[PDB]
């Protein structure tokens, strides 16, 4: 079911040539097609196989790695590619797992933020501490949790914005969901940033609950 | 001018089922394979499906064999996916599709098959075992101080669509409304958060206009320094 595709999510500039590649299901010289997916919208078809042949969208084969090398690129495409093929078995149809080109821009560093939880949530039973991680660029980053400098796994949720239209970058939403009991139970909470931007981890903090 | 009109989604929880429809519009259905291939929020492609509708010829995924039923009427132009015993998991966008032709193609050369030229536009089919109910709106405050930054915590609120403007549509530069994520409990939960000179706490009002649709609810919740 999983195709493997080997880039994953990776980012260029407009007018920039770029190859995505696609593993292969079965062995046999198969067919191949290709669709753009931008947010949102219903996926688009590309090119095809056996004669693959605008002007920049091209495919090509290579053994048991098909490739879409697109050489002339418009800021009308930046989107998620999807490598599919036919297999002459099941009569599946298989797809790849998709590869997101975001604009490049030189690198910013989050604004990092953290808020305790409302008074008006904590009488209801439950203590939401959220982070905020503002317009940066490189889209990958670490947010440890450290309640009482104990870093704690396995309860915070992450989210990321898809792109600003003017600056072009993300922002990160780490929701920790700690119950009313167990968050008066602990008095220092810290949120740790471990980002490209940043020479070393940037921590903001606050004191309350015991 | 052709065209795929995709009918049927809905909320369902579990073990229930919801039939999905496809109406096709411009050519002639049952020259043209049709496949429903679906998506879940923010995963990657898959295929479910696909039908010969002139022969009838059947095809599904394993992943899903057992519980779905694709079928095709070529009197009214419509192909089916009747999806039954649904699972939590579930929980996709559903597309419909077109591909080419041959009888001898199907048989013999399937591999070699042509691309799907048209697909529609989508089905939203989401399955929980929860009540459809209004988000809890919760402040955050900042007491920091040259730019800080505030915002709304929309928590435990079944289903999706929810709508974060902020100051009835006059805050639109630098308005950072998040993608909900579902919790643990089933229910989604989302916050809002929006950048300000440190000036104007004291002066500007911020308040966070939430609306719930499926619930009927709409929720305003003023956040002020503490």
């Amino acid at each position: 079911i999983q195709m493997t595709q080997s880039p994953s999510s990776l980012s260029a500039s407009v007018g920039d040539r770029v190859t995505i590649t696609c593993r292969a299901s079965q062995s046999v010289s198969s067919a191949v097609a290709w669709y753009q997916q931008k947010p949102g919208k219903a996926p688009k078809l590309l090119i095809y196989s056996a004669s693959d042949l605008p002007s920049r969208f091209s495919g090509s084969r290579s053994g048991t790695d098909f490739t879409l090398t697109i050489s002339s690129l418009q800021p009308e495409d930046f989107a998620t590619y999807y490598c599919q093929q036919y297999v002459s078995g099941g009569w599946l149809i298989t797809f790849g797992q998709g590869t997101k080109v975001e604009i490049k821009r030189t690198v910013a560093a989050p604004s990092v933020f953290i808020f305790p939880p409302s008074d008006e949530q904590l009488k209801s039973g439950t203590a939401s501490v959220v982070c905020l991680l503002n317009n940066f660029y490189p889209r990958e980053a670490k947010v440890s949790w450290y309640v009482d400098n104990a870093l704690q796994s396995g309860n915070s949720q992450e989210s990321v914005t898809e792109q600003d239209s003017k600056d072009s970058t993300y922002s990160l939403s780490s929701t920790l969901t700690l119950s009313k009991a167990d968050y008066e139970k602990h008095k220092v909470y810290a949120c740790e940033v471990t980002h490209a931007g940043l020479s070393s981890p940037v921590t903001k903090s606050f004191n309350r609950g015991e | 001018e052709v065209q795929l009109v995709e009918s049927g989604g809905g909320l369902v929880q579990p073990g229930g089922s919801l039939r999905l429809s496809c109406a096709a519009s411009g050519f002639d259905s049952g020259a043209y394979l049709r496949h429903w291939v679906r998506q879940a929020p923010g995963k990657g492609l898959e295929w479910v499906a696909s039908i010969y509708p002139s022969y009838g010829y059947t095809s599904y995924a394993d992943s899903v064999k057992g519980r779905f039923t694709i079928s095709a009427d070529t009197s009214k132009n419509t192909a089916y996916l009747q999806m039954n015993s649904l699972r939590a998991e579930d929980t996709a966008v559903y597309y419909c599709a077109r591909s080419a032709a041959s009888y001898y193609g199907y048989w013999h050369w399937y591999h070699f098959s042509p691309g799907m030229d048209y697909w529609g536009q989508g089905t939203l089919v989401t399955v929980s075992s929860a009540s459809t109910k209004g988000p809890s709106v919760f402040p955050l405050a900042p007491s920091s101080k040259g730019t800080a930054a505030l915002g709304c915590l929309v928590k435990d609120y079944f289903p999706e669509p929810v709508t974060v403007s902020w100051n009835s549509g006059a805050l639109t530069s630098g308005v950072h409304t998040f993608p909900a994520v579902l919790q643990s409990s089933g229910l989604y939960s989302l916050s809002s958060v929006v950048t300000v000179p440190s000036s104007s706490l004291g002066t500007q009002t911020y308040i966070c206009n939430v609306n719930h649709k499926p619930s009927n609810t709409k929720v305003d919740k003023k956040v002020e320094p503490k």
